[PDB]
């Protein structure tokens, strides 16, 4: 449970954890998909792919080495997984594909086939999976003309006609120092991999930063892909919620909670202690749902998203679930803020301490590049246990009661009422 | 032959004026509540086979 990060040119993060068995070292960046424009968005992906092309890896397999990225909206990240005896070798194998390699992984037969790839990739995608296709559409809509709004993967038009040309000019902006971290998990000691970096010098490109832009904006507004080819409708409804290093980060998650998630073929999830439930299950609304409190660095998203077959009584699906949201801000009992909390440290716990060092990676440097530390586990719970009934009340009074919202959906959605109806639903009558 | 005629006058300003503006300001509620609709926009992408 110790955060040691220090800085003597790059900002080294680590979070060692002695029982591991392995350990992962990288480099996450400061920008993701929320630094591209509309028209180079998905290089970020691209480069992800050809770090992870057959070329590149399997010169790390004969070391022994396994490799591992993720694109993110306001992040990125690449990293390199070994055991715990050659936590030098995958430094070699970084520095040698940032600086050594980062015209080799370029070439016109390299670049061809991967780009090949990431076509069929994203495609698959937008064809078939219809939850994730929705909640990505979700943010575009809401933030649209605005950061948040590119899709992570890309779109299939800017990916087509983007060229070599284009991952050059966005690296040589973004895969500075000033914006980069290099992290190391798994049973590593800070002052054992901080060492092994300080050797080797060399800044390039030392003093620049990346380009700016303009703050990103919630607006309330809708995005519908009806398709009454498929078999279901997959909706996704939020307002605008929290971004990470705010008062509230923590409120929010613990709202989401209440509503939780549910599968209406699990035995145990119908017996849980939602009121919710009572209501959807009668006639039996949906196949699932699941509400979240995404964070980013200028916005986040408070909502939920549902799957269901019941698609003559889609509206009401909507209704109850909207009515039990307006609760939050006039009648949520201590019960349900009490059965928030222990589930919340449960499943903060479960995320921040797994048994895999690659995601213990990610979020260390997504963190520490944001708020320059990390939250321990510890003083979370802390946190989490302080919320009061009133606190809550006081959060949806003001992010949920009588306030736009967004909302996006494919499958048969003829169902789905108007934008007015939906929006209506934020309140309740009163003398 | 009518009597109620100074009356019936006065009662009639009153009332022309509430009708008036309530018609006025139902024209600016209707408006909005149409808002969503009349600036709504569409786009075709033919599906493939």
């Amino acid at each position: 449970a110790e955060v040691t990060q220090l800085s003597n040119g790059i900002v080294v993060a680590t979070e060692h954890n002695p029982s591991a068995h392995t350990a992962s070292v990288g480099v996450v960046f400061g920008s993701g998909a929320a630094n591209e424009n509309p028209y180079n968005n998905g290089v970020s992906n691209l480069w992800k792919n050809i770090f992870l092309s057959k070329e590149n890896s399997a010169v790390a397999a004969k070391e022994g080495l396994a490799l591992s990225s993720n694109i993110s909206r306001d992040f990125q990240s690449y990293i390199v997984s070994s055991l715990p005896g050659s936590t030098d070798k995958s430094l070699d194998f970084l520095n040698q594909s940032f600086i050594q390699q980062k015209a080799n992984l370029l070439s016109s037969s390299n670049f061809e086939a991967t780009k090949k790839s990431v076509l069929k990739q994203v495609q698959d995608f937008e064809d078939n999976d219809h939850p994730n296709r929705v909640l990505e559409h979700l943010h575009s809509t809401a933030f649209q003309n605005t950061p948040l709004s590119l899709p992570t993967r890309g779109t299939l038009e800017s990916l087509e006609n983007l060229v070599v040309a284009d991952l050059e000019s966005f690296a040589n902006n973004h895969f500075l120092n000033s914006n980069a971290v290099v992290v190391g998990t798994g049973n590593i000691k800070h002052e054992d991999l901080v060492n092994s970096i300080e050797s080797k010098n060399l800044s390039l490109q030392t003093g620049t930063k990346p380009v700016l832009k303009k703050k990103a904006a919630f607006l309330g507004s809708e995005v519908r892909l009806r398709d009454d080819t498929l078999p279901k409708a997959w909706i996704s409804l939020a307002v605008e919620g929290e971004p990470v290093n705010s008062p509230n980060y923590f409120v929010a998650k613990l709202a989401a909670q209440i509503f939780g998630s549910y599968n209406a073929f699990e035995p145990a999830s119908r017996l849980q202690g939602i009121k919710l439930l009572d209501n959807i299950q009668e006639y039996q609304l949906c196949d699932n749902f699941n509400h979240f409190s995404l964070s980013y660095k200028d916005s986040g998203l408070w909502g939920f998203s549902t799957a269901t077959r019941n698609v003559t009584m889609i509206d009401d699906l909507i209704h109850f679930t909207l009515k039990q949201w307006n609760r939050l801000t006039i009648s949520v009992t201590d019960t349900e803020v009490e059965r928030a909390k222990s589930l919340l440290k449960l499943q903060l716990g479960q995320l921040y301490e797994s048994g895999n060092p690659v995601n213990d990676a990610n979020l260390l440097g997504a963190e520490v590049l944001i708020k320059g530390s990390k939250l321990s586990l510890g003083e979370a719970f802390k946190k989490i246990d302080a919320i009061t009934v009133k606190d809550v009340k006081a959060w949806a009074g003001k992010r949920l009661w009588d306030q736009d919202i967004a909302i996006a959906g494919t499958g048969q959605i003829e169902g789905l009422l108007d934008y007015m109806r939906i929006r209506s639903d934020m309140s309740m009558m009163r003398w | 032959a009518e009597p109620e005629h100074d009356e019936r006058k006065r009662l009639g300003l009153k009332t022309v004026i509430i009708l008036s503006s309530l018609y006025l300001l139902s024209i600016w509620v209707k408006k909005f509540k149409w808002a969503g609709i009349k600036t709504r926009k569409f786009v075709f992408n033919p599906p493939k086979p």
